[PDB]
């Protein structure tokens, strides 16, 4: 078919990101999952005469053994936002995140439309070598690659033709397309959505289009509150933490009275010394807490801002999360639990980044915390998912106190 | 020659056009040179004439070359090049010996490349140069070039993607002949027979030939040793290449750096290379030719050294049918070396660690930092991460890991014992001592002056306020932390409101770059039962209030 003319954000060049090392069997793995997608043409060997350069990975599949190929185009995603979001856009639907919702890789559909000539440069990529004892094999798209936000947007047009009968068959079918995968929701019973999804998964095939499984419960996802002790016994340091927590409580959830609570049998007593109950503070205790069961009232999603994921380590495989645009203005917190701390982290990354997708459509910024050059050596021996979000590391401070 | 092989497109940055620096003119005997030199390389085929008819020009000069037999042509392109555009770097990265597979290698070397090289069409005609007339009379021979320029931006990047598309077909002949490509030069090695060996090499030569790239004949250098890249090859083994300590009487700064350097250089190979005390005393901008007087520790250190230098250590090839495995050793302070062998000692590289990583660190957390850059080290070099032997025990690993805030892995690792064992020196308690006092530490102080008073208040009346000067208000509540510590029992319970005091306590720290933090610690190594607890600073809570009030009133 006739390529979509595709250009960069003007004033911005191509990516120049290196290649990280990666681990003999991931780069056996690669360059025979590339010499076959030369057999078939998707991907041309480059010359020097290309200044350009985006990484790659390989991943396992869902558990399986076939290593799948991972291109990180975090940065021409970037250097891209104009064409594949204001352009070209996808509707994010708000019904999604409202009984379950199966997702699908639509992947394999991309490597079937020519890209622009004139943009098949900056989708280069290196297979490095070990010991970099060789040059170094190098390779090009010439079809819409997976990681590229781009492709979706331009494949927006057949895939539409695609589910049309499916979609004018089942109105209440919720559709929702994103980077790589189609996230299909619907309010039926497990029974009566899992065959509708097969029976989507044949309108696909039809157009060369393989798939699957994995199902997500978006209306079964809930809010984890900030909680507040309730031991029988109570000792002077018990106390003193209560109302250290209930202070963070104020810069975030307005409302909360400490007053009572405080000034709360005072003076310069041994923290052992256990201490009786008060009535103003018997409620202050509920009607705070109250409040720090309900959201924050006040705080909005903002579409023009950024998401931003922190992540705490409880200790114990507990982690607690909370995603906001501005500081301690949680539009949602959460946690994940249940072997190396690496390997879960990057589970928590998934989940929180799945769970972003579906309601505002769009992966979070994580601010990790964890040693960068850690982070780097593993993330993609425990990584599954299609698309990699943004992330900062951080140094979490003793605020892991409060769940939040 | 000139190798028929496909020619690699080439263009200008595209908001640019090519060079038109003026030809600034030469002496007489100049002018004869380049004369004598291009019309030599025109016969070759390697530059054409052209005429007036090319707005693009690059100066040209000439210059004598060894001892002054024959002259030199030297075209200063930086201007050709700044417009010329970016290509894709020739190497990131090299061969560390110590990745090489261990019979037979020889070394030929492509004579002429850049030149052996075709141009570009399209693009040679920016590659115009001039040869000047005596004084700018006449107006002088003008040339381009159809091979690679020496001074050229992509004439690397250019001959390198060749060489390797010409090789392609012969190594997929031999699978079995390892070819390596360092600029100029081919390191070929094989399992063959210095017979079968040459047969082969020759079939290369001839190979090469076939492409328009000549190379020696009997003068293959190949003789292991091989002195490449700061090593010494050599077929079974490999080692750095010979460092001499020079052993004089007074030291200048550019004498104690370069021995810096080459101990550094040495460290591959060299376990036990000690530089901690000679780096010391590079301290403080000093001038390049100050000569430093080595101090007690320094004097010992270079002893030391020389030591570990008087008898040649070689590294051994790896063998990839076998694991890798990596011994940590914690050698002085923050100090660490470790090996990397398969056969219980041969060892294949050896290394060391002393990063700092910031101020308040303890030894597991330097130890996973060691263990974290000998991983990538080894995934570069040989393609998989080692198994580990640590110093540390399965226990103060696991009390650590699982109870800090930070996520940390480490991959498979056994213990060995090998003294000094690491070890946290001290636990907080996670719940109060009960029967102990407790010791309500504040701090203050006033900004425009820098002037604070330090103290404390306890559940036994007891309080003291020390003053302080040019305190920040930080110092101040570190500072109430360690009174708290000195002025108490074997067993305390601190209450601070110093989030900044309590995290740096918090993590363990058992040294730092803060001289009162480092006392902090002794304290604590000293204590048998210490408890921390944190509260809103300034806030009015029964207790800090009432040590905040002797402690902000006045001076603050
Ligand atoms: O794999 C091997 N083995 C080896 C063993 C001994 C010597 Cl000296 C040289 C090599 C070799 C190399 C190289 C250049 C970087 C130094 C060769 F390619 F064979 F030349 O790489």
């Amino acid at each position: 078919i006739e390529t979509v003319p595709v250009k960069l954000k003007p004033g911005m060049d191509g990516p120049k990101v290196k290649q990280w090392p990666l681990t003999e069997e991931k780069i056996k793995a690669l360059v025979e999952i590339c010499t076959e997608m030369e057999k078939e043409g998707k991907i041309s060997k480059i010359g020097p005469e290309n200044p350009y350069n985006t990484p790659v990975f390989a991943i396992k599949k869902k558990d399986s053994t076939k290593w799948r190929k991972l291109v990180d185009f975090r940065e021409l995603n970037k250097r891209t936002q104009d064409f594949w979001e204001v352009q070209l856009g996808i509707p994010h639907p708000a019904g999604l995140k409202k009984k379950s919702v199966t997702v699908l890789d639509v992947g394999d559909a991309y490597f079937s439309v020519p890209l622009d000539e004139d943009f098949r440069k900056y989708t280069a990529f290196t297979i490095p070598s070990i010991n970099n004892e060789t040059p170094g094999i190098r390779y090009q798209y010439n079809v819409l690659p997976q990681g590229w936000k781009g492709s979706p947007a331009i494949f927006q047009s057949s895939m539409t033709k695609i589910l049309e009968p499916f979609k004018k068959q089942n109105p209440d079918i919720v559709i929702y397309q994103y980077m790589d995968d189609l996230y299909v929701g619907s309010d039926l019973e497990i029974g009566q959505h899992r065959t509708k999804i097969e029976e989507l998964r044949q309108h696909l095939l039809r157009w060369g289009l393989t798939t699957p499984g994995y199902e997500l419960h978006p209306d079964k996802w809930t809010v984890q509150p900030i909680v507040l002790p309730e031991k029988d016994s109570w000792t002077v340091n018990d106390i003193q933490k209560l109302v250290g927590k209930l202070n963070w409580a104020s810069q975030i959830y307005p409302g909360i009275k400490v007053r009572q609570l405080c000034k709360l049998l005072r003076g310069t007593k041994a923290l052992t010394e256990v201490i009786p109950l008060t009535e103003e503070a018997e409620l202050e205790l509920a009607e705070n807490r109250e409040i720090l069961k309900e959201p924050v009232h006040g705080v909005y999603y903002d579409p023009s801002k950024d998401l931003i994921a922190e992540i705490q380590k409880q200790g114990q495989g507990q982690w607690t999360y909370q995603i906001y645009q501005e500081p301690f203005k949680n539009l949602k917190t959460g946690k994940y639990a249940r072997t190396n701390d690496v390997k879960q982290l990057t589970e928590a990354v998934q989940k929180i980044t799945t769970e972003s997708i579906v309601i505002w459509g769009k992966t979070p910024k994580f601010k990790l915390p964890i040693q960068k050059e850690t982070w780097e050596t593993w993330w993609t021996e425990y990584w599954q998912a299609t698309w990699i979000p943004e992330w900062e590391f951080v140094n979490t401070p003793p605020l892991v106190k409060l769940w939040y | 020659p000139i190798s028929p092989i496909e020619t690699v497109p080439v263009k200008l940055k595209p908001g640019m056009d090519g060079p038109k620096v003026k030809q600034w003119p030469l002496t007489e005997e100049k002018i004869k040179a380049l004369v004598e030199i291009c019309t030599e390389m025109e016969k070759e085929g390697k530059i054409s004439k052209i005429g007036p008819e090319n707005p693009y020009n690059t100066p040209v000069f000439a210059i004598k070359k060894k001892d002054s037999t024959k002259w030199r042509k030297l075209v200063d392109f930086r201007e050709l090049n700044k417009r010329t555009q970016d290509f894709w770097e020739v190497q990131l990265g090299i061969p560390h010996p110590a990745g090489l597979k261990k019979k037979s290698v020889t070394v030929l070397d492509v004579g002429d490349a850049y030149f052996s090289v075709p141009l570009d069409e399209d693009f040679r005609k920016y590659t115009a140069f001039t040869i000047p007339s005596i004084n700018n009379e006449t107006p002088g021979i003008r040339y381009q070039y159809n091979v690679l320029p020496q001074g050229w931006k992509g004439s690397p990047a250019i001959f390198q993607s060749s060489m390797t598309k010409i090789l392609e077909p012969f190594k997929k002949q031999n699978p079995d002949i390892v070819i390596y490509q360092y600029m100029d030069d081919l390191y070929v090695g094989s399992d063959l027979e210095i017979g079968q060996h040459r047969t082969k090499i020759e079939e290369l030569r001839q190979h090469l030939l076939r492409w328009g790239l000549t190379t020696p004949d009997k003068k293959h250098q190949k003789e292991p040793p091989f002195l490449w890249m700061g090593y010494e090859l050599h077929p079974d083994k490999w080692t750095v290449q010979p460092i001499v300590l020079p052993e004089k009487d007074s030291w200048t700064v550019n004498d104690i750096q370069k021995l810096v350097g080459k101990l550094n250089w040495a460290s591959q190979i060299y376990p036990g290379i000690k530089v901690r005390q000679l780096c010391k005393l590079l301290r403080g901008t000093k001038a390049l030719t100050e000569v430093i007087p080595l101090t007690e520790e320094a004097e010992l250190e270079l002893a030391e050294n020389r030591e570990i230098l008087k008898e040649p250590v070689h590294g051994v090839y790896y063998d990839p049918s076998k694991d890798l495995i990596a011994e940590i050793q914690k050698q002085g302070q923050g100090q660490w070396t470790y090996q990397i062998y398969q056969e219980p000692f041969k060892n294949l590289k050896t290394g060391k660690y002393a990063r700092m990583r910031g101020a308040h660190t303890n030894d597991v957390k330097q130890l996973t930092e060691a263990v974290q850059k000998i991983t990538t080290e080894s995934i570069v070099i040989w393609g998989k991460t080692p198994k580990f032997k640590l110093p540390i025990q399965k226990e103060t690993w696991e009390t650590w890991w699982t109870e800090y805030w930070q996520a940390t892995w480490i991959p498979e690792w056994e213990f060995v014992n090998t003294p000094p064992l690491v070890k946290l020196w001290y636990q907080l308690e996670k719940e109060p001592i009960v029967g102990a006092e407790t010791f309500y530490v504040d701090g203050a102080a006033n900004r425009e002056t820098k002037l604070g008073k330090a103290g404390y208040v306890t559940n036994k009346g007891r309080q003291k306020v020390v003053p302080l000067t040019n305190t920040t208000n930080q110092k101040t509540q570190l500072q109430a932390i360690y009174l708290a510590l000195q002025d108490s029992g074997l067993e305390v319970n601190i209450v601070t409101d110093s989030q900044y005091a309590l995290g740096i306590i918090q993590a363990q720290p058992d040294k730092s770059e803060s001289e009162l933090v480092n006392q902090i610690i002794e304290q604590l190594i000293k204590k048998e039962k210490v408890y921390l607890a944190w509260v809103p600073a300034h806030k009015g809570i029964g207790g800090n209030e009432q040590v905040d009030k002797l402690v902000s009133a006045g001076i603050r």
